[PDB]
C-alpha cells in the first residue's frame, strides 16, 4: 500500500504509528512536511522542511524524515537547555518545547547543579529552589489545556524525583553515604567538546555509561520514581554494559514491561514490545526481530513465559543468535535463513510471568546470555508519599505515613475476610478517589479521611465498622463531616417513600454509601446474601439522583451467567468472517453511536444482576482499569462515556479475583436493610396498589384497614422466631418467606370480595384472620414434614388472639351462593368409584384428605401469581397433584419440561 | 526420575557378568546358590548405583541390604532392622528387639543411630556390601559401549574429571560445546569425523540443544550401530538432573551415570583463584586483592547454596556469570575511584543486591546475601573471612606479583576443618544436624515405602 502510495504520500501516516511506535501522524504542508504528531497529541516541528516531489519514492523521504525527527528533537533539547541555563522559569519554557526535550534539559541541568551542590554539601538552597519549581508547576497544572496537562504531569513526576533525591542527599550524614546514594541515582551528562551532536548526551549510573539516542518518544505515561524502580534501572544498565540481555521475572502486575519502557524512555528510545500468547504468529515475530536487529531498537518480549513449545524454541534460538552476535561484536548475523547486518545498539529484554507451576525461568540456551532479576511490588510508604506530593497535599510525608500505618493497623485488627484487601492497590484506590474530592474540600487531612470513609468503610463488615471508626479517630487527629447532606437525604426519602420502601437508619446508610461511591467510581459491586436489598438500594439511589439532578436514567439489567460469552460480549463467525455484536457491545454502541435519544443528559446503568466469575470479567478488565475502553477480540474498541456505569449485583466473591475487587467500588451488605415489620408493610402496600385498579374506594379502604389491624408484629414476632425452630426442607430464611405470606394472604382476602358487602363485621374479621393464618402457615411452615405443620398450627393458634376463629389442619372457607354466612368447614372425605379400564391413565387420582389439601394450597399459590416449588421424595405425588389441580381448571395449560444433569437454557425455549 | 530408567537387557548383562567375573573368592556362603545370590547383589549395586545420585545411592544400598537380610538372617534380625528403619524415619519411634551377643553389627548401628550420626548410619549399609563403588574410570573402561551421559546438578560440572581421565586414557578428549547453529554444525562435522578418527568427543550441555538432539543426535545414535565397527571412539554427553527431560530411547541406548562430587570451600577458593590469573592481570594490586575477596565470597555463597532450606530457602544456582559480572564491577569501581578503600560501602550494596541478589525473590535470602557481603567486604587492615584465616591488606610499594604469591601462600597454609559448614559458614551446627536428620528421614521413608510395595 505504501509502495502504491508514492504519489499522494498521505497514506503513510496511517502506518506511521506501526513503523515508528510513538508518532501517530505526519503533519503536512501544501507540498512540504511541516512536522509530526504523536499518539498523545503533540506537534514536533522539523527545523528543515522536507520537499516531496511526485517522483520521489516513499522509502527515500521516509529515510530522510527518520533522521530529521531525531535532529529536531536534539535541536529542541539544545535550545531548551540553553534557555534554562540562563535561568528562566520552567513555566515559560513548557509552552515552547516538546516534553522529551524539556525533560532531558531539566535532567541534565539538575545533574549539573547537584554535582556542584554535592561538592559543596549545601543542599538546602537547591532543595528549596526545586520545591518552588514544583509548586509553580503544580499551580500551572490547574490552568493547563488538554495537551499541556499531560506534559505538566510528567514534568511533575520527574521533578518530584529530583526533589526526593536532593532531600535524601541532604539527610545523608557523611559524604561517603551521599556519594553512595548518588551512584545509584541515574545521572545525566553531556559532552560540550564533541562532534556528532546526537551522541553528546549520555547517562551514568553505578559508573556505567549509556548513550542517549534522540528518538522521539512523545508524552508517555511516566512511572513514579521509587527506590525499587532505580534498582531495576541499575540491573538493566548492568546487564547492558556487558552486552547481556535483560530479563525480569516476578508476579503479574509489578510493571516489568512498564519498567523496561520507562528505562527506554529515559534513554530516549521507544521500546518495541512483542506481546506473547496472543495467538502471535512466529513469522511476523521473525520479521520484527530482523527489523530490530537492523534498526538498533530495544525489543521487549512481554509475558514471554507463555508460548507454544516449538514457537518458544524457535524464538529462543533467534534471540540467542542475536545475543551471541551482540556479545562477540560480529556483524551480519544469520537468521531467517538470511545474513543480515546487526547494529551494535540492539538489545533484547524479556519479562516472565509466574505460571501454574509457580516460578517460570528462561530456556536453557538463554540462561547463559540473560541476567535475570526479580521484580517486587514497591514499598507502600514511598509511593504513597510520592502520590500525595503529586497532588497539592501539605505534610505529604506525615499523611502518607499515617495512611500506611492505618492500613496496616486495619489489616492487623479487622476480622479476616475474603474481600478484605489492604495492600498497595487499596492505597492507590484511596488516593484516586481522593483526587476528585479536592474540588469540594481542600488538600488537608480531612480529604483523606473522607476518601477513606468512602472507599474502605462500605466494604467493611458490621463488626469491623466500629474498629474502622475508632482507629480513624485515634490515628487521624481530625474527623471530618460530609457535605451535600440535606438535599440528597430528602430526595432519597422521597424516592423511597414513593416506592413504599422504609427509610430506616440502615437502608439510608447503605443508600448514602452507594451514592457517594458512585459519585466517583465507575464499576460498582454490591455483595450480600439473597434478600438484603441490593436491588432496592441501587434502584432507590437511581430514582433519588434522577429526581435531584434531573438527568434521565437508562437501566439494562443483564444476567451474566445465563448468557454465554459469545452472547454477552460478541460472537465471530470464523468460517464466514462476520463479527456479531452480542448484548453488552450492542447497548454500548447504542450509547456511543446514537445521539437522537436522551443519551448525553442521561445516566446509563448496566446492572449485571448475577454471580460474577473471573472468565466473564476478564473480557472487560480493560473497562475496569483506567483505560475505560472495551477491547473486543475483533472489531472496534469501544469507549465508555462517563455516564456509562457498570454495577455488579451478587451475593459472594469466593471466585472473584483480588484485582476486580480492588478496581471496583465494593459495597458489602452485612445485614438486612429493613426489619420484618417494614418488609411486611412494603409488600402490603404493593399488593394494595395492585388491588386498587379493580376495586371500589370505601370497600378497599375498609378491607385494607382490617388486613392491617388484623395482625400485629407483637404476636407475629413470636411466630417468626418459632418458625426457625421447625426443620425446613430446602431451607429459606423467613425474611424471604414474608413475600409469599403477604401475597397469599392478600390474594385470599381479595378472592372473596363479593361475600364481604353483606357480611357482619365480626364474621368479616374472623374470615380475614383465618385466611391470614392459613397463608402464614403455608408460607412459613409450608415446607415442613406435615406433623411439624400441625405443631406450627398449634403455635399459630397460640400466639394470635384467643377470640379469632381457630385454624385447624383442614379449616377451609366454603361459600354457598344460597347462604350468606362464611360457613367454614373441614374434612370432607369424598368418595369415588372407577371402572376397570380406567385403572391406569395419566390423569386418574384417588382423592384423599392429603390430596385435596395439597391441591387447594397449590391452586391458591398459583392464583397468587407466584412460582411454586414442590419438594418431596420420588413417587410422593408432586406431578400427580399438579396435574389434578390443573386438569380440573380451564384456565391453565401445563408444559412439562424434565430437567436432567444438564439441560441448557435453549431446551426450555424449545 | 527421568534419568534412572533401567532395562531388562542391562540387568541381564549385569547378571551375566556375575558368572563372567571370576573375581576373588568371596565369603564362604555354604551352598553355591547363596554365593551366586550375594554376587548378584554386589554386581547390581556396583554397576547400577553409578546411574543414581547420592540420595538414591543410599536408598538403593539400604533397600537391597534389607532385601538380602530378610532372607539370609533370622526374624530377630528382620524385625530389629524394620524397627530400626522406623527409628531412623521420624514417622515412628521405639526400641528394637536387640538380642545381645547375637547381632553385633546391628549393635554398632544402634550406637551410630543413638549418637545421632545419620550420615554414618546410612553409610553403614554401603559398607556392608564390602565393594568399592565404581568411579568413572571403572565405568568407562569396563562398559563395552561408546556412549555415556554425565548427569549432575547445575552447581558442579565434571568436565575437568573427564578431561583428566581421557588425558590419562589413550588420547585427546575433545570438548564440543553446543549453542548457536554454528556450534551445531561444528558439532555434527566433529562427530562425523571423530567416529572415523576415533578421538573421544564430549558434548557439553546437551539440554539447551534439546530440539536438535530430538532430531539429529537421537536417530544418529540409534542408527550408527556400525560406530562400534568404526574406530574405538567414545562419545560423551553432559546433562543436568534438574534440566529438561531427554528422550527415553536415546538415554536407554547410551550408558548413564551421575557425577556427585562437591568440592570443599577451600578447594573452590583455590580453583577460582588459580583460574583468575590464567587469563592475565587487568589492573593494579587492589584489583588483585578485590578479586581474591570476590573468589572467597563466591565460594562461600556457592557452598551455602548447597544447604536447603538451611542457609538459603531455595537452591539458587550461582554460576560463573555472577562472578564475571561482580569482577567487572570491581574493576570498574577500582578504576574510576582512587587507590583508597572508601567505596567498600558501595561494593557491597551493588554485589549484594544487583549481581548476586537479582535472582533472589525472598527477603530472608536477600538478608543472607547482604550479611555475607557485609562480612566479606567490610575490613580494616585485617580480615577474618573464616575463623582460621586472616587476610592482610596490600603493601605500600604495591608489588602485584608478590601480592598474588602471598595470597596463594595464605590459601595453601590453611586447611579446612571437618566442621567447616558450621564454622566457615555462619549457620550453627544444630542447623546442620537438623538438615542431616531431614535427609536421613527422607531416605528411611522412601526405603520403607519401597519395601512395603
Ligand atoms: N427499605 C425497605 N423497606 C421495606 N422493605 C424493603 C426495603 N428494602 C427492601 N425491602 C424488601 O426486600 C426485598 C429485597 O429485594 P431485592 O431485589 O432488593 O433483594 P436482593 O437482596 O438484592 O436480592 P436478589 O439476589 O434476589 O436480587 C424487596 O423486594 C422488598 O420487598
Ligand atoms: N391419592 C392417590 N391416588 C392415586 N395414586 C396415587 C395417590 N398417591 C400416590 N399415588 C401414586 O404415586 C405415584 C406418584 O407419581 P408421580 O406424580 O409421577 O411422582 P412425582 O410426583 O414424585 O413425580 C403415582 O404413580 C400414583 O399412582
Ligand atoms: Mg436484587
Amino acid at each position: 500500500k505504501i509502495i502504491g502510495s508514492g504519489k499522494h504520500h498521505d497514506q503513510v501516516s496511517k502506518f506511521m504509528k506501526k513503523m515508528f511506535g510513538s508518532i501517530e501522524s505526519i503533519i503536512f504542508l501544501e507540498d512540504f512536511i511541516t512536522g509530526v504528531r504523536s499518539v498523545e497529541g503533540e506537534v514536533l516541528n522539523l527545523n528543515e522542511k522536507i520537499e516531496l516531489k511526485d517522483s520521489i519514492q516513499a522509502q527515500e523521504w521516509l529515510n530522510i524524515l527518520d533522521t530529521e525527527i531525531k535532529l529536531s528533537v536534539f535541536t529542541q533539547f539544545r535550545d531548551c537547555l540553553g534557555q534554562l541555563k540562563d535561568g528562566t522559569d520552567i513555566e515559560v519554557v513548557v509552552s515552547k518545547y516538546i516534553f522529551q526535550a524539556i525533560l532531558l534539559s531539566a535532567q541534565v541541568m539538575w545533574t549539573e547543579l547537584v554535582e556542584k551542590c554535592l561538592q559543596t554539601n549545601q543542599f538546602s538552597k537547591y532543595w528549596k529552589e526545586v520545591d518552588m519549581k514544583i509548586k509553580g508547576l503544580l499551580d500551572k497544572l490547574n490552568k493547563s489545556s488538554d495537551n499541556v496537562k499531560k506534559k505538566i504531569e510528567a514534568l511533575l513526576v520527574e521533578y518530584l524525583h529530583f526533589n526526593n533525591v536532593i532531600g535524601q542527599l541532604k539527610n545523608c550524614s557523611t559524604k561517603e553515604e551521599a556519594r553512595l546514594l548518588w551512584a545509584k541515582v541515574q545521572k545525566f551528562y553531556q559532552k560540550n567538546d564533541t562532534l556528532d551532536d546526537l551522541n553528546s548526551v549520555f547517562i551514568s549510573q553505578s559508573g556505567y555509561l549509556l548513550q542517549y539516542k534522540f528518538e522521539y518518544i512523545g508524552i508517555p505515561e511516566r512511572l513514579i520514581y521509587t527506590p525499587l524502580l532505580l534498582i531495576g534501572f541499575a540491573t538493566l544498565t548492568d546487564s547492558l554494559h556487558q552486552k547481556y540481555g535483560g530479563c525480569f521475572f516476578g508476579p503479574a502486575g509489578t510493571g516489568k514491561t512498564e519498567t523496561v519502557k520507562a528505562f527506554g524512555q529515559n534513554l530516549g528510545r521507544v521500546v518495541v514490545v512483542f506481546n506473547c500468547d496472543d495467538s502471535f504468529d512466529y513469522q511476523v515475530l521473525s520479521r520484527l526481530l530482523v527489523g530490530i536487529t537492523q534498526i538498533g531498537a530495544w525489543g521487549c518480549f512481554d509475558e514471554f513465559n507463555r508460548l507454544d513449545e516449538k514457537v518458544l524454541s524457535a524464538v529462543s534460538a533467534n534471540i540467542q543468535q542475536i545475543q551471541n552476535g551482540l556479545q562477540v561484536g560480529k556483524s551480519h548475523i544469520t537468521l531467517l535463513e538470511e545474513e543480515t547486518p546487526l547494529s551494535p545498539h540492539t538489545a533484547v529484554f524479556i519479562t516472565l510471568n509466574p505460571g501454574y507451576n509457580g516460578r517460570s525461568e528462561l530456556p536453557e540456551n538463554l540462561k547463559k546470555s540473560f541476567r535475570e532479576f526479580s521484580m517486587k511490588s514497591p514499598q507502600s510508604g514511598t509511593i504513597a508519599e510520592m502520590i500525595l506530593q503529586i497532588m497539592g497535599f501539605e505534610d505529604s510525608k506525615s499523611l502518607a505515613s499515617k495512611i500506611v500505618h492505618f492500613l496496616e493497623l486495619l489489616s492487623s485488627k479487622c476480622s479476616s475476610m475474603n474481600h478484605y484487601h489492604f495492600g498497595l492497590r487499596t492505597l492507590k484506590g484511596v488516593l484516586r478517589n481522593c483526587s476528585p474530592l479536592i474540588s469540594e474540600f481542600g488538600e488537608g487531612e480531612k480529604t483523606v479521611v473522607e476518601s477513606l470513609k468512602r472507599v474502605i468503610l462500605p466494604s467493611l463488615g458490621d463488626t469491623d465498622e466500629l474498629v474502622f471508626k475508632d482507629e480513624l479517630s485515634k490515628i487521624f487527629d481530625s474527623a471530618g463531616t460530609p457535605l451535600n447532606s440535606k438535599a440528597i437525604v430528602q430526595c432519597l426519602k422521597d424516592a423511597g417513600q414513593r416506592s413504599g420502601f422504609s427509610m430506616s437508619e440502615e437502608f439510608l446508610k447503605k443508600c448514602m454509601q452507594f451514592y457517594y461511591m458512585q459519585k466517583t467510581q465507575q464499576a460498582l459491586i454490591l455483595v450480600g446474601k439473597a434478600g438484603c436489598g441490593k436491588t432496592a438500594t441501587w434502584k432507590t439511589v437511581i430514582d433519588a439522583m434522577a429526581i435531584f439532578d434531573g438527568h434521565a436514567n437508562v437501566v439494562y439489567v443483564i444476567d451474566t451467567k445465563v448468557l454465554t460469552k459469545e452472547s454477552l460480549y460478541g460472537s465471530m463467525l470464523k468460517a464466514t468472517l462476520e463479527w456479531r455484536d452480542g448484548l453488552f457491545t450492542s447497548i454500548l454502541r447504542r450509547v456511543n453511536d446514537d445521539i437522537t435519544g436522551t443519551f448525553k443528559n442521561s445516566r446509563i446503568w448496566v446492572v449485571f444482576d448475577s454471580d460474577l466469575d473471573p472468565e466473564y470479567v476478564e473480557a472487560m478488565n480493560s473497562v475496569l482499569d483506567d483505560n475505560k475502553i472495551l477491547t473486543l477480540p475483533n472489531g472496534e474498541r469501544l469507549p465508555i462515556p462517563p455516564n456509562f456505569r457498570i454495577l455488579f449485583e451478587t451475593d459472594n466473591l469466593d471466585h472473584t479475583t483480588p484485582a476486580t475487587i480492588t478496581r471496583c467500588g465494593l459495597l458489602w451488605f452485612s445485614t438486612d436493610v429493613c426489619s420484618i415489620s417494614s418488609k411486611i408493610d412494603h409488600l402490603l402496600n404493593k399488593s394494595y396498589e395492585a388491588l386498587d385498579n379493580k376495586l371500589s374506594m370505601f370497600e378497599l379502604d375498609k378491607l385494607k384497614d382490617l388486613i392491617s389491624d388484623s395482625f400485629d408484629m407483637a404476636s407475629l414476632t413470636n411466630i417468626f422466631t418459632c418458625s426457625n425452630d421447625l426443620v425446613h426442607i430446602l431451607g429459606v430464611r423467613t425474611f424471604n418467606k414474608l413475600e409469599t405470606a403477604v401475597q397469599l394472604a392478600v390474594h385470599l382476602i381479595s378472592s372473596y370480595r363479593q361475600w364481604f358487602q353483606n357480611l357482619d363485621d365480626k364474621s368479616l374479621k374472623d374470615v380475614i384472620t383465618l385466611l391470614i393464618k392459613r397463608s402464614l402457615l403455608y408460607a412459613l411452615a409450608g415446607d415442613s414434614t406435615g406433623e411439624s405443620q400441625r405443631a406450627f398450627i398449634q403455635t399459630i393458634n397460640t400466639y394470635f388472639g384467643h377470640d379469632s376463629q381457630e385454624l385447624s389442619d383442614y379449616s377451609t372457607i366454603v361459600i354457598a351462593n344460597d347462604k350468606l354466612s362464611f360457613s367454614s368447614f373441614c374434612s370432607e372425605i369424598p368418595s369415588v368409584s372407577l371402572e376397570a379400564h380406567e385403572v391406569m391413565r395419566p390423569d386418574i387420582v384417588i382423592p384423599t384428605i392429603d390430596t385435596i389439601k395439597h391441591e387447594k394450597i397449590f391452586y391458591d399459590l398459583l392464583n397468587s401469581k407466584r412460582g411454586i416449588i414442590l419438594c418431596g421424595p420420588p413417587g410422593s405425588g408432586k406431578t400427580m397433584i399438579m396435574n389434578n389441580a390443573l386438569r380440573n381448571s380451564s384456565l391453565y395449560d401445563v408444559v412439562g419440561i424434565n430437567f436432567s444433569k444438564d439441560t441448557t437454557t435453549e431446551h426450555i425455549l424449545s | 526420575h527421568w534419568f534412572y530408567g533401567i532395562s531388562i537387557g542391562q540387568f541381564l548383562s549385569c547378571f551375566k557378568r556375575v558368572f563372567i567375573k571370576k573375581s576373588r573368592e568371596t565369603r564362604a556362603a555354604r551352598t553355591r546358590v547363596d554365593e551366586i545370590l550375594w554376587l548378584l547383589y554386589q554386581e547390581v549395586y556396583c554397576q547400577f548405583s553409578t546411574a543414581l545420585d547420592k540420595k538414591f545411592k543410599m536408598i538403593m544400598a539400604m533397600t537391597m541390604f534389607c532385601l538380602y537380610k530378610f532372607d539370609i538372617e533370622s526374624e530377630q534380625y528382620k524385625e530389629a532392622v524394620l524397627t530400626m528403619i522406623g527409628v531412623l524415619s521420624e514417622s515412628s519411634d521405639g526400641v528394637p528387639k536387640l538380642t545381645v551377643d547375637t547381632n553385633n553389627d546391628l549393635r554398632y548401628l544402634w550406637d551410630y543411630v543413638t549418637t545421632k550420626s545419620y550420615i554414618s548410619a546410612l553409610n553403614w549399609f554401603k559398607n556392608e556390601f564390602f565393594v568399592d563403588e565404581w568411579n568413572i574410570a571403572d565405568v568407562v573402561a569396563n562398559s563395552e559401549n561408546n556412549y555415556f551421559t554425565m548427569a549432575s546438578e547445575r552447581d558442579v560440572d565434571g568436565t575437568f574429571k573427564l578431561i583428566e581421565l581421557a588425558k590419562a586414557s589413550k588420547e585427546s578428549l575433545k570438548i564440543i560445546p553446543l549453542g548457536s547453529i554454528e556450534n551445531l554444525n561444528y558439532a555434527q562435522e566433529e562427530i562425523s569425523k571423530s567416529k572415523i578418527e576415533g578421538g573421544w568427543i564430549l558434548l557439553q550441555n546437551i539440554q539447551m540443544s534439546l530440539s536438535w538432539v530430538k532430531t539429529y543426535l537421537h536417530k544418529h545414535v540409534e542408527e550408527t550401530k556400525a560406530a562400534e565397527e568404526h574406530e574405538k571412539f567414545k562419545m560423551f554427553m553432559t546433562c543436568h538432573l534438574t534440566g529438561d527431560k531427554l528422550p527415553a530411547p536415546l538415554l536407554q541406548r547410551t550408558d548413564r551415570f551421575v557425577y556427585e562430587d562437591i568440592p570443599g570451600i577451600l578447594d573452590t577458593v583455590k580453583d577460582l583463584w588459580g583460574s583468575q590469573f590464567f587469563t592475565g592481570k587487568i589492573s593494579g594490586v587492589w584489583s588483585v586483592y578485590c578479586t581474591f575477596l570476590l573468589s572467597w565470597f563466591h565460594a562461600l555463597i556457592t557452598a551455602r547454596t548447597r544447604l536447603v532450606p538451611h542457609g538459603f530457602s531455595k537452591k539458587y544456582y550461582f554460576n560463573d556469570c555472577d562472578f564475571q559480572f561482580a569482577s567487572v564491577y570491581l574493576e570498574n569501581v577500582l578504576a574510576t575511584n582512587s587507590t583508597n578503600n572508601i567505596p567498600w560501602a558501595q561494593v557491597r550494596d551493588h554485589i549484594a543486591t544487583i549481581v548476586y541478589g537479582g535472582k533472589i525473590d525472598e527477603e530472608k535470602d536477600l538478608e543472607v546475601v547482604a550479611k555475607l557481603c557485609a562480612h566479606v567486604f567490610c575490613g580494616s587492615d585485617n580480615l577474618q573471612i573464616v575463623p582460621g584465616v586472616r587476610i592482610p591488606q596490600p603493601l605500600l610499594q604495591q608489588s602485584e606479583e608478590e601480592e598474588r604469591a602471598r595470597l596463594t601462600a595464605i590459601l595453601s597454609n590453611t586447611i579446612e576443618p571437618a566442621d567447616s559448614l558450621s564454622s566457615w559458614l555462619q549457620l550453627p551446627r544444630e542447623s546442620i544436624l537438623n538438615y542431616e536428620r531431614l535427609q536421613a528421614k527422607e531416605v528411611a521413608s522412601s526405603t520403607e515405602q519401597l519395601l512395603q510395595e
